[PDB]
This record gives structure tokens, C-alpha cells and sequence, in this order.
């Protein structure tokens, strides 16, 4: 008996195989590299998670986002927003985030 | 969603 109703989290692959692709390291530009390496990036190749990590440092440390709404990043007059293809951006739009970064990498 | 910190929602927006 087990009254502890817990999900059996394990590598159980009967019908499906986990949808997991090798996290593609993205290709940067000098502009990205300057922001990355200036916020503590040791890498020259980095995955999407690492973009979130390092690119987020840049937005934070420069305080390019709004004062009242953290989910609203202006970064206007900077290269960041520009390069994303935007005047400002919302971190709520995941798809936009991917594409704004993807705009700057080669695949 | 309230006022979720830029620190988290940005760094946690990746698929998996």
C-alpha cells in the first residue's frame, strides 16, 4: 500500500520517447558577445537558457526595463531592443523572445 | 500574474 500519491518520475518510455533535442548553441554577433562577456560570460557559444541567463544580466544591470512593470522592457536607444527588432519588448511573449534572439543567430 | 520578478520569468522562459 502506498497512500502517498506521487508521480512515478522515472525513465519510462513505452509508447513515446522524451521530446528532447540537443540544445543548440547559438551563434552570436560582436554586439551580443560584448554584452555577454561583460556580464560574466566565459563562453563564446551558449544555449537559449544561457541567453536568458546572460542577456538577462545585461537588461538587469543597465535597468533597461520599466520601473513599475518588470515584464516590460524598453531598452529604447540601446542596441538590445533595436537588434531584437523592437522599440521595447515583453518577456511574457516567449515566442517573441525566441525569435528576437533567433533573428541574431544563424541556423 | 501580479508582479513577477524580471530575474525569474526571463531566466525561466525556456522550453525544458
Amino acid at each position: 500500500n502506498t497512500n502517498m500519491s506521487v508521480p512515478t518520475d522515472g525513465a519510462v518510455t513505452t509508447s513515446q520517447i522524451p521530446a528532447s533535442e540537443q540544445e543548440t548553441l547559438v551563434r552570436p554577433k560582436p554586439l551580443l558577445l560584448k554584452l555577454l562577456k561583460s556580464v560574466g560570460a566565459q563562453k563564446d557559444t551558449y544555449t537559449m537558457k544561457e541567453v536568458l541567463f546572460y542577456l538577462g544580466q545585461y537588461i538587469m544591470t543597465k535597468r533597461l526595463y520599466d520601473e513599475k512593470q518588470q515584464h516590460i522592457v524598453y531598452c529604447s536607444n540601446d542596441l538590445l531592443g533595436d537588434l531584437f527588432g523592437v522599440p521595447s519588448f515583453s518577456v511574457k511573449e516567449h515566442r517573441k523572445i525566441y525569435t528576437m534572439i533567433y533573428r541574431n543567430l544563424v541556423v | 500574474d501580479g508582479g513577477t520578478t524580471f530575474e525569474h520569468l526571463w531566466s525561466s522562459l525556456e522550453p525544458d
